[PDB]
């Protein structure tokens, strides 16, 4: 019911400026604080921004002065403004919802986050990924069962995301985490195990979707 | 600001028994303390609140203690989807703080891996290069060998290896492993195979295809 839907995921060049959105579904920010935390690549939780049902905006030293919090409840809008952008900025930025407070301005504590949004900071261009099949033969199948999947090959940055057959496959999937080329790109696969004694007449398709670089591909996933 | 530590960063605990994780904070923040949990790929979720009151929807195995600086969560019977990280946040002190989180892990039996290979697709071939995958299905521990032989030829230098977070219903891992060539060099060999080695097997698996079989 009640959750938040965040923009997509991005590449940008240090110096540069950028804005994320987040917009709210089943509850109204003009009577709720709320925040923006980040996540650094495998680090920890950071707050960033802030917002209460005034107006009134707060900011840690470590972004103050780089960092605007700002909101629009009739366009239904959360965003996040930041200027200056550098390598230390790489991170998931979530929006989320301040809980409800014990004490008679923010509690601080979050009891809604949304999915994040992965920003890259690099001086890099974005690279859409090459999607091949991974075509069950004898050779990956077993008691009855076949393992199938797709190839995900020279992207940048991350995150790649690998869904099956519109997101109604989800048993039994395995979406590997991406591993870095000699060349600065990214690979990945993701695989799924299925029966083997119906695939003559079930249809298995993964879907790609890399946001920074606004590729989606479909690929269908057939024996050989 | 108020450093949050958390001792120790890495736990390893048997299905059912009972586990306690710790926060300590560097000043006093009386019971403005509060957990979150927070699996690969996904984002946090509120566990307990000023250290001790429940959320709604939250199982009732997962309870909370301390006031002051010392802190402790507390899950009564740790189950499978319980493998995550546990983070604690101050709120006494402004700015609001998180500690560098505790990741549990669960134990459970040995478990062999399933071993399959796939060779490269004739797309990729027709763009000059040739991957060859070996994947390795559902195991524990996370341990496990993998050796690349072309035409009985051990290889080194051209694959790389990635593996998976634990999975929240069986508590096993999965690895992926890639062999990359060129096609010029895939079409001067036949024979390519992965050997996988694991506390589970008694014995070396060995998956293998014939270039064009």
């Amino acid at each position: 019911q009640v959750q938040l839907v965040q923009s997509g995921g991005a590449l940008v060049q240090p110096g540069a400026s950028l804005r994320l959105s987040c917009a709210a579904s089943e509850f109204s920010f003009s009577t709720h604080d709320m925040h923006w935390v980040r996540q650094a690549p495998g680090k920890g939780l950071e707050w960033v921004s802030g917002i209460n049902i005034h107006g009134g905006t707060y900011y840690p030293d470590s972004v103050k002065g780089r960092f605007t919090i700002s909101r629009d409840s009739a366009k239904n809008s959360l965003y996040l403004q930041m200027s200056s952008l550098r390598d230390g900025d790489t991170a998931v930025y979530f929006c989320a919802r301040g809980g409800k407070p014990i004490y008679y301005y923010p509690s601080w504590y979050f009891d809604l986050w949304g999915p994040g949004t992965p920003i890259t900071i690099s001086s890099a261009s974005t690279k859409g990924p090459s999607v091949f099949p991974l075509a069950p033969s004898s050779k990956s199948t077993s008691g009855g069962t076949a393992a199938l999947g797709c190839l995900v090959k020279d992207y940048f940055p991350e995150p790649v995301t690998v869904s099956w057959n519109s997101g109604a496959l989800t048993s039994g999937v395995h979406t590997f985490p991406a591993v870095l080329q000699s060349s600065g790109l990214y690979s990945l696969s993701s695989v799924v195990t299925v029966p083997s004694s119906s695939l003559g007449t079930q249809t298995y398709i993964c879907n790609v979707n890399h946001k920074p670089s606004n590729t989606k591909v479909d690929k269908r996933v057939e024996p050989k | 600001d108020v450093v949050m530590t958390q001792s120790p960063g890495f736990r390893s605990v048997t299905l059912k028994e009972k586990v306690s994780i710790t926060c300590q904070a560097s000043q006093t923040i009386g019971t403005n303390l509060h957990w979150y949990q927070q699996k690969p790929g996904q984002s946090p979720k509120l566990l307990i609140k000023y250290s001790s009151q429940s959320i709604s929807g939250v199982p009732s195995r997962f309870s909370g203690s301390g006031s002051g600086t010392d802190f402790t969560l507390t899950i009564n019977s740790l189950e499978a989807d319980d493998a995550a990280t546990y983070y604690c946040q101050q709120t006494n002190s402004f700015p609001c703080t998180f500690g560098p989180g505790t990741k549990v892990e669960i134990k459970r039996t040995v478990a062999a891996p399933s071993v399959f290979i796939f060779p490269p697709s004739d797309e990729q071939l027709k763009s000059g290069t040739a991957s060859v995958v070996c994947l390795l299905n559902n195991f524990y521990p996370r341990e496990a060998k993998v050796q690349w032989k072309v035409d009985n030829a051990l290889q080194s230098g051209n694959s790389q290896e990635s593996v998976t977070e634990q999975d929240s219903k069986d508590s096993t891992y999965s690895l992926s492993s890639t062999l990359t060539l060129s096609k010029a060099d895939y079409e001067k060999h036949k024979v390519y195979a992965c050997e996988v080695t694991h506390q589970g097997l008694s014995s070396p698996v060995t998956k293998s295809f014939n270039r064009g079989e």
